[PDB]
């Protein structure tokens, strides 16, 4: 009886995902293979500069890379935070719930819908203006060299699952309505949401993916690793939190990050 | 609200319409 109700909640979210992330992975494939019908790459340090005004003052260039990173991050909370508020039931959650949610999930999704714009051999960036290899990522001095390789070694895993944009609508609904984060005041119907959204992926994975037999406990698998992967995150911005002085902090991360773990 | 009080911003963008 629900089959019919779980495809029109798959579809309502797939609109809504539409309308919140101007830059879908459809869209990012085919700017990746090379299949539009014009990104600048950026490789090493002349071609950064280059590079600039397609794609903060004077300070060198990993915090700047980092400083972008985090304007991104901030624009990326807000287009989630958009998509969760179209998830059905979700904002007649109590409001401290609907931020606890966030505060949680917005990371998991980052770098969920990151994997989205990277191969293995580099990442998109502003709206895919721009595409910045891998190996100059990780030729920044350290700690920033390691700050992209976990998400790119996630990211090559997750993409041979070849999700689409349908998929990743469901599942990124799943990871936002989860029931075990930290200081939820009323758990049950967190979880009686994330229970039809667990059903609607499932139908959903065997009807788009019917020849991928256990997909869905595939995709189970990343949430947990996705926990990891933020755990990982976390752990690195303590290291630079100490040894680097000339981190100024964007006030929307400022409030995630506090008491974050 | 204790989450509430200590997330300013998150909450302006999820009262938004």
């Amino acid at each position: 009886p629900e089959s019919a109700d779980l495809r029109a909640l798959a579809k309502h979210l797939y609109d809504s995902y539409i309308k919140s992330f101007p830059l879908t992975k459809a869209k990012a494939r085919a700017i990746l293979t090379g299949k539009t019908t014009s990104p600048f790459v950026i490789y090493d340090m002349n071609s950064l500069m280059m590079g600039e005004d397609k794609i903060e003052q004077s300070k060198e260039v990993a915090i700047r890379i980092f400083q972008g990173c985090q304007f991104r991050s901030v624009e990326a909370v807000q287009e989630i935070t958009e998509y969760a508020k179209s998830i059905p039931g979700f904002v007649n959650l109590d409001l401290n719930d609907q931020v606890t949610l966030l505060k949680y999930g917005v990371h998991e999704i980052i770098y969920t819908m990151l994997a989205s714009l990277m191969n293995k051999d580099g990442v998109l960036i502003s709206e895919g203006q721009g595409f910045m290899t891998r190996e100059f990522l990780k030729s920044l001095r350290k700690p920033f060299g390691d700050f992209m390789e976990p998400k790119f070694e996630f990211a090559v895993k997750f993409n041979a699952l070849e999700l689409d944009d349908s998929d990743l609508a469901i599942f990124i609904a799943v990871i936002i309505l989860s029931g075990d984060r930290p200081g939820l005041l009323n758990v049950k119907p967190i979880e009686d949401i994330q229970d039809n959204l667990l059903q609607a992926l499932e139908l959903q994975l065997k009807l788009n993916h019917p020849e991928s037999s256990q997909l869905f406990a595939k995709l189970l698998q990343k949430m947990t690793d996705l926990r990891q992967i933020v755990t990982e995150h976390v752990q690195l911005l303590q290291v630079i939190k100490k040894t680097e002085t000339d981190m100024s902090l964007h006030p929307l991360l400022q409030e995630i990050y506090k008491d974050l773990y | 609200n204790s989450v509430x009080v200590r997330h300013x911003l998150l909450t302006a963008i999820l009262x938004g319409v």
